[PDB]
């Protein structure tokens, strides 16, 4: 049924129905358009009228224009041939290729898989990156921060883990860039072509990107994430199989509420916030569950606002996470890669009931030692070298080897490193490391262990390397 | 009477008229006022409509008549804007005739979008060493300029701006840039003494002088960043290379923050509006580098923003700063103690990066990088600077120099290829053995030596754009004989 | 026209006409009161009702009294008569001498000169005070700022300043104080008419005092800096003069628009100031400037509420200075007076083309020897001094000395102070500060510095204090 828009207020427009109002979240077509305005319904005010969010620009509106009442949440197409696409909040294409041709369509406001749905067993996802998949292992059904911003890998580390899982694992990924640089979603969609993620020939892409542009109002980045979640979703449920949900950047989900409901007129909460931050995080959050058809993982970088990890948006965000990856800089400039840092990496299944006995105390043993190690690199740039005992020096050679044993080359970054990439097995990596911490091989060199995958390849590196 | 095309003024007050009537106005439509003002329809309501005035609203009375001119706000472009000084609606306002440009654009178009653009890869030179070297510009990027109170921002705008003319005398046409400054909420005499000081430098024939200052209405200043962006607009899509410098982008903000507050929409945090993150994003996403499908012009953007007492976890300096492609911290601690431009390099980043520096530069600029981050974390001891090895000794001997390299002066950029001969010779190492005091005038007497004796040299580094062994050669053979005999 | 009173709420009355309706800014006269009440309108709410602000207080107003449209916004007179007297915000006279009685009347609401109006020379103008004229000089023409905590010197500063500048000047000058203490006025006062720049007995005054005193109600707070400004305005124009034009303070401008803005029914915002307080501000200080066809040399005094330089007010104002003298609680706790801070104090002049490579060198080298002193500071608190290395303790030994040095002696301060006022001409400071950076005067104590002119009365203080010691 078609009603009138009566009030246009900035990106808040207030819709009259006659016949019967739609209910609430609903997508409505504004009629007049050159391009296509979706209005999201948020409020039934009385008389018929209805508050609604924009999805675009509302400059033009005249009040009286006919607005045609969809008849179901924002819909977009699930289909397998969204990999390699890339669409918005709405579900056009936004790459300018043709229209993206599926038989199904999702409607992106869905509800949590109930109680007895979900999975009870806690699994591991397998990465194939040793130092993921050892220090801080990765769950199925888990969220995963992803900490550190620029210039450190973070880019090629997505990448990387779209291809092994895609790859050792069969299940595709999503890319919800929510509050995305237009600058940086093209070179993101360009490093994945070249990568080989996408694939503009072929029909076998393993990404199926969603792009919400920063210059698209507050009621089209607080969605987008929720329409990466609607492609995720038919992945797991319709096609039974793991997923990746990459989520650059989960703050920007957060922001994009707060203004939406700022401009709904909601009393802010706590520190400007809006008052449904907990369960506007909870709505999203917990779709990316193990249900028991598949799972989605989500990567999700986050931000942290005036580097304060209690602040309300933070704060909300970690009661979620599973594990934490700490991309850090200091070891980008090391050379070894990725960056990702041993210690301030955690997780919540570095326990001995998830992981096993075994894979527990390797990897207690190594954080044990790099903690050591650190400690020891103070008084080795005080007290000089020499006054060092044989384990204490012992103890650093080992340290200096198992640093350089978690770097990795990526089948990604191969036109840098040019080294062939690697896909560690999660037993290989735990024999490794059983292996250098026993003491096995404190008979070889440090750089028998840089970018190199298995520990045997390690060895073949170490003889190569003295003929 | 006409109701659709025609109202009255319900209420007026504080700039704010309440119009009743005008049932077929768009929203962000132009209407006109029986005084001869005009107004922009921003809030339509079931009642009324609420329209701000382009001027003050002692001439707008009660019942007076409102009509609607049926376009969205426009502005003039083209290149009879250059050299002009225009206010925020295309009006002249340097008294030099009317400015008789044929063609006009919508302020509020969209951005491009993913496909037409192309990754920043050609350097945008602000001839400052400090900038070109260690947080470089790319042309299609967006590089904020935060900063406290009289840190030196808008030297830093006016000397990119002064710099270009070198490109724009020359014959090669892809080096061209023209450059548009916004210049809000300022005081005139402020912009006058601007006019004035880019006349001298003759850099007055590839400007665009967008004025919106204090006295303006609020609508002026929320308005003036869009009529520069769409002036720079024409440029970019005309294969056509523009560089807009909005100063500043917290005092737009202010503006918008004042006419939403007087439309009674819900305040938010510091009482900022809503859109004030939707404002900004959808000005600065419009600085881009199209593909050359559509023409391979382009589209710089250096907003200012001001942080008081250097809290860059404000409400619109966060905004900002999550929209940009970098930011140029200049601190007031350094710029009193010598260090001009107060370019903090610590803080100071491009997420563009050396993709956006020539080969030379680059092959410079690389190793300085380092230099300077060894040194700024053994800077402390700089003040014991005995007691110490000769390792961290040396470091912090390196790092004197190189910091007493990047000082620069007023309104005298430098060619790219004269800072990559002053860096080479800093970091290669033929300046730590001299005094720190001195270094200054060596640069300031090398470069002019350098500048009449090979000027050669210097045109092979600009023409290969890298500096060829040959080239090292001779350059190293050149410092060494001038800081023999200094 | 006549419309009548319909509400009183605080300094906000509402007034409905049935005539034509006023625009906007103009004046109403309340009809039966003993003394002028002036209601200058401020908005249209409709239904032919206009809401305004009373310019004087609202005791005893009734609803339904009846209110006279004057036609036209506030009119002030103007003209070479208003030397030497004082005025209200609605011009009218409170020396207690007769009406001024002048040709010209002019309103105090006027638009800005345009950008085509607008000059661009500068020429340092010497005031006398070694600070200000080293690293912060002044400009004939430009708009100076004095930015003050509570109790740090803005008004001691800015009395110093009429002193020197409004006696030696050919010109005219105004005094437009804007809500400070009514003690204050009184003062300046029968210090003008004792020191001769006013005259009640002859026409030879050349200034022109205007109050607007913390005990006016915030609708007359509010505009008395336009009525100053107004015939500051005049003077400019058609006198065809250069002019001074002194304001103290210019923070109540905008604190007394923060108090009436909530009653006239607007959102608060940040801080609590109203919506409009950048523009209400632009649109003053606006029509403060020099231009081709005159000269104002306006000064003004600016609290900073709680020495917070971040606030919105003076944040806001800072844009619209050519020079500012930032006043600092700090140095005037050691003691140094003018206790202008001079790592804040900034000025648009201060160039190596418009002030000479040896003054910008000079200010310059303060500056940053002052800078590494400050550094240094951090390392003493631990250290000790003792442990400083040879190269920082003669920094720090200058930088104590220069400090010193800046502290000058004003003549309106010899109440406190007891010694006597000093000028020192440019040359002076320029050359005593090149010594004292020079080394020239490291054997004599630093305390032989303090509050003196010239660099030879600090040798001559130093030689007294040996042969007294
Ligand atoms: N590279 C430089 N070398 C020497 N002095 C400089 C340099 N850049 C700026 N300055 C000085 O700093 C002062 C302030 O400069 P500028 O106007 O650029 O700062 P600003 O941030 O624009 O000031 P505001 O915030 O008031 O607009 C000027 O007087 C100028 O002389
Ligand atoms: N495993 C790796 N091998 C080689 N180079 C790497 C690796 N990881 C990161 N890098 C380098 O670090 C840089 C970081 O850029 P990237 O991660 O792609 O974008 P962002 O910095 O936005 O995350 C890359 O240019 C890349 O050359
Ligand atoms: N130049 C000076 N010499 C000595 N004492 C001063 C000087 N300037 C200010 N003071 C002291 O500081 C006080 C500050 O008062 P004043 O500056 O008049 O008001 P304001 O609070 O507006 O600055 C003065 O009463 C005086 O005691
Ligand atoms: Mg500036
Ligand atoms: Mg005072």
């Amino acid at each position: 049924t078609t009603g009138r828009i009566v009030a246009v207020i900035g990106a808040v427009v207030d819709v009259q129905f006659d016949e019967g109002l739609p209910p609430i979240l609903n997508a409505l077509e504004v009629q007049g358009r050159e391009t296509r305005l979706v209005l999201e319904v948020a409020q039934h005010l009385g008389e018929s009228t209805v508050r609604t969010i924009a999805m675009d620009g509302t400059e033009g509106l005249v009040r009286g224009q006919k607005v045609l009442d969809s008849g179901a949440p924002i819909r977009i197409p699930v289909g397998p041939e969204t990999l390699g696409r890339i669409m918005n909040v709405i579900g056009e294409p936004i790459d300018e290729r043709g229209p993206i041709k599926t038989k199904q369509f999702a409607a992106i406001h869905a509800e949590a898989p109930e109680f007895v749905e979900m999975s009870v067993e806690q699994e591991i996802l397998v990465t194939g990156i040793k130092v993921v998949d050892l220090l801080a292992p990765y769950a199925k059904g888990g969220k995963i921060g992803l900490f550190g911003g620029a210039g450190v890998g973070k880019t090629v580390l997505i990448m990387e883990l779209i291809n092994n899982v895609a790859k050792a694992h069969g299940g595709y990924s999503v890319f919800a860039g929510v509050g995305e640089r237009t600058r940086e979603g093209n070179d993101l969609y360009h490093e994945m072509i070249e990568s080989g993620v996408i694939n503009l020939k072929d029909a076998t892409s393993k990404v199926a990107l969603v792009y919400g542009q920063m210059n698209e109002p507050p009621g089209a980045r607080a969605r987008v994430a929720l329409t990466g979640l609607t492609v995720a979703e038919y992945f797991r449920d319709q096609e039974g199989q793991d997923v990746l949900l990459f989520i650059d950047n989960i703050f920007r989900f957060t922001q994009a509420g707060s203004e939406v409901s700022a401009l709904l007129g909601r009393i802010p909460s706590a520190v400007g916030y809006q008052p449904t931050l907990a369960t506007d995080m909870g709505t999203m959050q917990e779709r990316i569950t193990t249900t028991k058809k598949g799972s989605i993982t989500s990567v999700q970088a986050i931000y942290v606002p005036a580097d304060d990890l209690t602040d309300p948006a933070p704060a909300t965000t970690f009661a979620h996470l599973d594990a934490t990856t700490v991309l850090s800089r200091a070891i980008a400039e090391l050379g070894i890669y990725p960056a990702v840092d041993p210690l301030d990496s955690t997780s919540r299944i570095m326990d001995p009931n998830i992981v096993g006995s075994e894979h527990y105390d390797v990897a207690r043993g190594v954080q044990k030692i790099l903690q050591d190690y650190k400690s020891l690199q103070d008084i080795i740039a005080i007290l000089g070298m020499d006054e060092l005992s044989e384990e204490d020096k012992l103890t650093v050679s080992r340290a200096r080897k198992i640093q350089r044993f978690l770097s990795q080359p990526f089948q990604v970054a191969e036109v840098f490193t040019g080294h062939l990439g690697k896909l560690v097995p999660l037993k290989e990596t735990i024999k490794g490391f059983q292996q250098i911490l026993a003491g096995e091989y404190d008979h070889l060199p440090e750089q028998a262990f840089y970018m190199v995958g298995p520990i045997e390849e390690a060895v073949a590196k170490a003889d190569k390397l003295a003929e | 009477v006409d109701l659709e095309e025609t109202g009255r003024v319900l209420s007026i007050g504080d700039g704010i008229a309440r119009v009743h009537g005008l049932r077929n106005v768009q929203a962000e439509e132009m209407v006109e006022f029986s005084s001869g003002l005009k107004g922009m329809s921003l809030n339509l309501e079931p009642d009324n409509v609420g329209v701000v005035v382009f001027g003050n609203d002692k001439l707008i009375k009660e019942g007076d008549i409102v009509k609607r001119t049926g376009a969205i706000v426009d502005v003039p472009v083209g290149e009879e804007l250059l050299g002009r000084v225009v206010d925020a609606l295309g009006n002249a306002i340097d008294g030099k005739g009317p400015i008789g440009s044929k063609a006009r654009r919508r302020v509020g178009l969209k951005a491009p979008g993913i496909i037409p653009r192309i990754s920043v890869r050609e350097p945008m030179q602000t001839g400052i060493k400090a900038v070109d070297s260690l947080v470089p510009i790319g042309r299609g990027q967006r590089e904020l300029i935060i900063g406290d109170r009289q840190t030196g921002k808008t030297s830093i705008a006016i000397d990119t701006i002064i710099n270009q003319k070198r490109f724009n005398d020359g014959t090669d046409e892809k080096k061209k840039l023209y450059c548009i400054y916004v210049a809000i909420g300022q005081k005139r005499s402020t912009v006058a003494q601007l006019v004035k000081r880019l006349t001298d430098a003759d850099a007055m024939k590839y400007t665009i002088v967008v004025s919106a200052t204090a006295s303006d209405a609020a609508p002026l200043q929320y308005l003036a960043p869009y009529s520069g962006c769409s002036m720079g607009e024409y440029f970019r899509d005309n294969g056509k290379h523009a560089l807009i410098i909005y100063d500043d982008l917290s005092k737009q903000a202010v503006a918008y923050r004042q006419m939403s507050l007087l439309l009674r929409r819900p305040p938010g945090r510091e009482a900022y509006p809503g859109d004030v993150f939707y404002l900004h994003s959808r000005l600065l996403e419009r600085a881009a580098k199209m593909n050359d499908a559509f023409g391979g012009g382009s589209l710089t953007a250096l907003p200012v923003i001001e942080t008081q007492a250097g809290d860059v976890s404000a409400y619109i300096p966060t905004n900002v700063i999550s929209i940009t492609d970098g930011q140029i911290f200049l601190e007031t601690e350094l710029f009193y103690k010598g260090i001009r431009p107060a370019i903090n390099v610590g803080l100071s980043v491009s997420r563009v990066g050396s993709a956006a520096q020539t080969r030379a530069m680059k092959q410079v600029a690389g190793t300085m990088k380092l230099e300077l981050a060894q040194y700024r974390e053994v800077a402390a001891f700089a003040q014991f600077g005995s007691d110490l090895d000769a390792a961290t000794q040396q470091l912090l001997s390196r790092g004197v120099r190189l910091t007493e390299l990047l000082k620069q002066g007023q309104y005298s950029p430098m060619a790219i290829e004269e800072q990559v001969a002053v860096i080479y010779a800093g970091v290669r190492g033929y300046l730590d053995k001299l005094e720190p005091s001195k270094i200054t005038k060596f640069e300031n007497a090398f470069l002019s030596h350098v500048i009449s004796q090979h000027q050669a040299l210097l045109g092979k580094i600009r023409t290969d754009g890298k500096i060829s062994e040959e080239s090292d050669a001779k350059l190293k053979e050149i410092v060494t004989n001038f800081l023999a005999g200094f």
